[PDB]
Order: C-alpha cells, then structure tokens, then sequence
C-alpha cells in the first residue's frame, strides 16, 4: 500500500504519520530524525604552512673574484660582494688587503613540520545530505541510517521507506573554504601561483607530499658589515603565522540555523531547515482486519485545560461507547495541535485522556480514535515562565480559529456595520425607485 | 586543562542576564541560532555581567572549556486573552509588537470609511426625498412629518 | 544571592546561626584519584570590596 507524507527537518520533532486503508483499521507510524550530516564535495587546491629560510655558509675567496650562478630553487637569491676583509677569532685570513670577494646565498624551503601543522584550501560544491532516522510503530522499534535523496530505500520490519530530497538547497559553506585542524573559514584565498608576501598563502604547495613549491616573501640580501662574516638578509615575516593571529571569527561560531560545523570530513550536523518528503510501501501484514479492531461510536471530545507552552501543556478527554476493549490509533488531523501518543487503550468504561501541545490562543482540530471522529475546540492561557531549556514541541501556528473570541468579536462588529450599510443602501434604492415609479 | 565555573543566569523577557566570574582570561561567545544569527565573542578577563538576547528560535553560549548550552524563549506575554477587546490587543501586542498595530489601524480605518459612507447615504437620501415637497407651499403630511425629521417640525 | 554582597549573613559576630548561599556543587572524582572535586561561585565580600 503506497503512501506518502512530508515531515519537518527538525531534530527530535515527534512526527506521526496516519495511514488509512479503507478496508482495515488505521495505523499510526512515529518517525523521528535523531541526527543529520550535510557533507559537501571538496577539491584540494593547495597547502600552506610556515616557511624556513635556509642560509648556507658564505664562500670567501682569498685573492680572487667569484661569479654568481643561478639555480632552480623557490625564491632563490645570490649576490657577490667585492672588497671584503673578513676576520676570524685568531686572525684575519685572506692576506690580500682588498682583493677579496664574498658570495651570499639564501633560499626558502617548506618548514620541518609542514605535514603536521598546515592549512588546506578547498572548493566546496553540491553538498550531499545524510540522516539517521528512528522509526517505531506497532511493536517494532529500531533506528536506521539513510541517504536523504530519493535514491535509497531501507526496509524496516517489512516496510520500504524512501526519504525524498530536501525541500531547499541551502548550504552554509561558500564556494571557497579554508580548513585548519577543526575549524572552517569562509575565505577567498588567492589562486595558486599568485600569493603575496606577508599574508595567507605566501608559500603554496599543491599537495603535502608535492615536490613543487611556489614561494614569494621578498627575500633580500644586504652587504656584510666590515670585519665580519654573517650573510645579512631581510625578509617579510611568515604569512601563516599572521593568518593564525588575525584570521578572525570562524564558521563554527557563525553558522546560521544553529548547526555544528565539524572536520575530517567537513560536515554541518543537525542543521534545521526545510522539509523531508517520505515515501513508504507497507505489506498487508502491517494492518489489522476491521473485524479484529474494536468499534467506536458516539465520540465526544472535551478539553480540560489548555496552555500554549513548549511542553505538552494541554489535556483532552474522549467519551465513546465500545463493545470490547483493545487498542486504537489516535491522531490529530491538523498541525495546530501535536499529540503525544500514537496508541490508546479503549475500554468499556467509555473514557480516555490524551495530551497535546499547541501554540495558538484558540485551537480547532479534529481528533480520531480508531475509526471514529470528533472536533475539539478550546481556550488556552499563556505560560508564566520566561525561558526553558528544551525546544518547542508544536508546529508554531498562531492564527486563531474563526470561532475564537477575537474573531467572534471581529465578526460581530463587521456584521453590525454591514447591516448598517445595507440598511442605508436599501433606503436610498427605495427613494430612487419611488422617484422612478412616478 | 581546567573547566571554568558555570555562570549565574537570570531570566527576562527574551533576555538572559548572565553573571560571569573568571579566574584567568577565558573566552565567552554566543550566537542566536535563527535564520540570521547574532554573532559575538570576547576574552572575558575580570568579573563582568552580560545581557544576551534569546528569541523564540533560541541561542547557545560557550563559556570557557564547558560544553555549549542552548536556551529557548517561550511564548509569554502580559495581556489577557479572551477578555475585553482592549485586552486581546494587549495580548497580541506582547507577541509580535509590529503587526498588531498595523492590523488594528487597518480595521479602524475600514470601520470609519464604512460608517461615513453609510451616514452619507442617509443624508443624501433625506435630501432627495425632502426636497420635492420643499419647493411648493404644501402640506408636509404629518404622517410623513413624524416618520422623518425634516427642518419644519410643525411650521408647515 | 551568590557572587554578590551578603551571600553569607550572620545576625551578629558571635551568633551561632549562619545563612550561606554560594552555589556549592560537587563533581565526580576522576578515575584513579582521591580528591573530592567541587565548584563554587567566588566570594561576594571580596567582589563587593
Ligand atoms: C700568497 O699571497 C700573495 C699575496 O701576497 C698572493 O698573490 C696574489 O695572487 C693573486 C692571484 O694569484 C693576484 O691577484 C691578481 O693578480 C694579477 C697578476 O697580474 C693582477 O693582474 C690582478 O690585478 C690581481 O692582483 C694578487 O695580485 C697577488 N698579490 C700579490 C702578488 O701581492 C698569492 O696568490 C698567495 N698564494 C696563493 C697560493 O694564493
Ligand atoms: C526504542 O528504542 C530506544 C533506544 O533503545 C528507546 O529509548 C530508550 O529508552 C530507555 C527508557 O527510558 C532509556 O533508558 C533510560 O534512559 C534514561 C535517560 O536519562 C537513563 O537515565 C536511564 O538510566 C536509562 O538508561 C534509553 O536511554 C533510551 N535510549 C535512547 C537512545 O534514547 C525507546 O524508548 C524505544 N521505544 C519504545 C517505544 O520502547
């Protein structure tokens, strides 16, 4: 028996589905989203880490001149300085007074622990959603793991469930993502091959194990001081360290809709938005023949107390007449009030009570026990407490019923004014018709 | 690593007044978990006092090394529903204090327009039906004189 | 109230009775230790000072 429904994408919401086969007794299923996980699709762009300047020892040529040679190293720098007269601890070598030359050499290299402390620059698109749903009904409990796209059917106690694609297409990750340890940043990193000194991605490595490196940190060499051997140089500080110091915010503490960001793999969990369509396919054994279920006649519903609070703050009573005692499948046919249970024990006494949760001043919904029907209306008082630590258990609908107090007042006033206007119109038409009949 | 003390919460109307007692610089941050969040984070050093908004969507705050705690506001107000017409307006003004005023204004203007139109119709009908007998020195027909109040009560 | 002036109060200096409200809460001891942990809101008199 094919059936379909739409359930909210809110973690912990007690969604109950009513299935009515005309030849059998009604059934109520309870579905609940225990957990979600929104996984995007990533393409690694490059890897950034702190750099390390390698400065080999200078070559001082005593009584001669030296020639610089170019090399294929990242950000290589080489120069030759003429007229040096170095010194050492015991005496000044290079006997020639002024015919000497010093060669200075330096280049940049990826740090020592770049494979342990590095930031990854990604591109995120076409996220795929996942869930973990608990389904209970009849006498079967059990939680299953599903993909939320209309292409994965999981069987729970002989019933096939397909969870359709999410209603919306909202993802908290922008096009470009930077991931560092356990934090995600919505950043616009420069493309590979065009980083800038002193900021994020001054040195860019295509992969943590990649040999190629692109470094751009404005390394420069300066003439050595007289009577010393030191190879001076100047260099703009690391871009990774300053990115760590002034990255600013995150996505973990900024994401909308109250959903946790995590890493390895990147995913945004328990992120409440949209609706999740559901398709089912139940076997003939799940239902009960109408002969077995009790018969319910003369169903009357009265509301004892009502309070539009987050918890289940309303109490409902049903009176009926029955031939034998058994079980029925209660349900509320409007999302104004969300019942608490999906089964109730009917007995020959003729009284059963149910609890509901609502968020409107005056609700109006129709409740059914087994095959019967009844309409309930109530007047509800606000709660006194200001803040609670649990989420709402109602669907958050606030427009009152057309028979409520406020709308009854509006109806009465509008009816009085309409009667006045109709009287005026009738008087004027009578006058003109008396003028015409002559 | 140490876990800092839990702060003291005092509940308000869609607000939490929050007393913070640190021993060493701890990080305090919160966000409103709605469609458009209210982001904030700070390095609390000395004993301070914070007020943070908690809409109906809820919010979470992260104090030191403790786990984040979520708080949800509840549909509370000050008016009296199901009372006199001037109390339902208060009740629906405590909640949503921006559409109640607009709806009340719209309904009031509609009522005024309708009542003015009706009064105009009565005036025009009286003018039409009392001018024909008011161009000749004729009898006002006391039967008609009593029914409609014309300008001459008894003088012709 | 805890954390502010007068979180503990006594009728007089030598009085036997004492009212204290400082939010003293005990915690579960760590595995393999004997240390009876707790947490408590700091003194209100010092923060008044
Ligand atoms: C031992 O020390 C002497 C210096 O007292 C060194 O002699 C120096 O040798 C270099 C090259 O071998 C000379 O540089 C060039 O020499 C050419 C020669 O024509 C000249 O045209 C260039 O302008 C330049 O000066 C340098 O002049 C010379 N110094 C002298 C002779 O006083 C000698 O090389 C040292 N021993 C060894 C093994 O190096
Ligand atoms: C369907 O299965 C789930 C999981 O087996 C049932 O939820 C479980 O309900 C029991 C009974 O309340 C929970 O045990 C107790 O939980 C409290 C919570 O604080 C704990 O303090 C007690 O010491 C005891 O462990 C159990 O935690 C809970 N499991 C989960 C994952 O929530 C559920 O009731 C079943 N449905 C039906 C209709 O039986």
């Amino acid at each position: 028996y094919e059936h379909s429904t739409v359930m909210p994408n809110v973690v912990g919401f007690p969604y109950k589905a009513h299935i009515e086969r005309p030849g059998y007794s009604p059934l109520t299923l309870q579905m609940q989203v225990v957990e979600t996980s929104l996984e995007p699709t990533l393409n690694l762009e490059y890897i950034t880490c702190e750099y390390k300047t390698v400065v080999p020892s200078p070559y001082v040529k005593c009584c001669g001149a030296s020639e610089c040679s170019t090399k294929e190293k990242p950000d290589y720098q080489c120069k030759v300085y003429t007229g040096v007269y170095p010194f050492m601890w015991g005496g000044a070598y290079c006997f020639c007074d002024s015919e000497n030359t010093q060669l200075s050499e330096a280049y940049v290299d990826r740090s020592d622990v770049c494979r342990h402390d590095h930031a990854s620059a990604y591109k995120a698109h076409t996220a795929s959603l996942k869930a973990k749903v608990r389904v209970m009904y009849g006498n079967v409990n059990q939680t299953v793991d599903v993909y939320v796209n209309g292409d994965h059917a999981v069987t729970i106690g002989g019933t096939q469930f397909i969870f359709g694609p999410l209603s919306s297409a909202w993802t908290p990750f922008d096009n470009k993502i930077v991931v560092y340890k356990d934090e995600v940043f919505n950043q616009d990193f420069p493309p590979y091959g065009s980083g800038q000194p002193g900021r994020f991605g001054d040195i860019q490595s295509r992969t943590v194990e990649s040999n190629d490196l692109y470094a751009n940190t404005a390394l420069k060499l300066a003439r050595p001081s007289p009577g010393m051997v030191h190879v001076p140089y100047t260099q703009t500080p690391s871009g990774f360290k300053y990115w760590l110091k002034e990255k600013g915010t995150a996505l973990n503490t900024k994401a909308p809709f109250g959903c946790q960001i995590k890493t390895n793999p990147v995913r945004a969990m328990n992120c409440a938005v949209g609706n999740i369509p559901v398709s089912m396919n139940l076997p003939d054994s799940a239902f009960t023949r109408i002969v077995e279920a009790p018969t319910i006649i003369d169903l009357t519903c009265t509301v004892a107390t009502c309070t539009h609070s987050s918890d289940f703050g309303g109490v409902l009573t049903l009176t009926y007449k029955t031939d034998k005692n058994g079980d029925c499948s209660v349900h509320s046919h409007s999302n104004v009030a969300t019942l608490q249970e999906a089964t109730a024990k009917v007995k020959t006494a003729g009284k059963v009570t149910l609890h509901f949760s609502t968020a409107s001043a005056s609700p109006s919904f129709v409740v059914s026990l087994c095959s019967a029907r009844a309409t309930c209306s109530a007047s509800c008082e606000p709660p006194k407490d200001h803040i609670v630590p649990y989420a709402a258990s109602h669907s958050n609908v606030v427009f009152p019923d057309m028979s409520g107090t406020a709308l009854s007042w509006v109806q009465k006033i509008s009816g009085g004014l309409g009667a006045f206007a109709i009287g005026a119109i009738l008087v004027l038409v009578v006058v003109t018709c008396i003028g015409l009949r002559r | 690593v140490p876990m800092a003390r839990e702060p003291t919460v005092i509940h308000g109307k869609r607000e939490v007044t929050l007393h913070l007692h640190p021993d060493h610089p701890t990080l305090f941050s919160y966000r409103t978990l709605g469609e458009d969040p209210q982001y904030h984070e700070e390095w609390v050093t000395a004993a301070v006092e914070r007020t943070i908004p908690v809409p109906v969507d809820g919010m979470e705050y992260h104090w030191g090394n403790n786990d984040p705690v979520r708080l949800w506001s509840q549909l509370t107000t000050e008016g009296k529903p199901h009372g006199w017409p001037h109390q339902i307006v208060q009740y629906y003004y405590g909640l949503y204090p921006a559409a109640t005023v607009s709806a009340v204004v719209g309904m009031s203007l509609l009522a005024l327009i309708s009542i003015f139109a009706s009064c105009y119709m009565l005036v025009a009908a009286r003018s039409k039906c009392l001018t024909p007998y008011a161009l000749t020195p004729g009898a006002a027909v006391p039967w008609t004189l009593g029914i409609l109040c014309c300008a001459p009560r008894a003088h012709a």
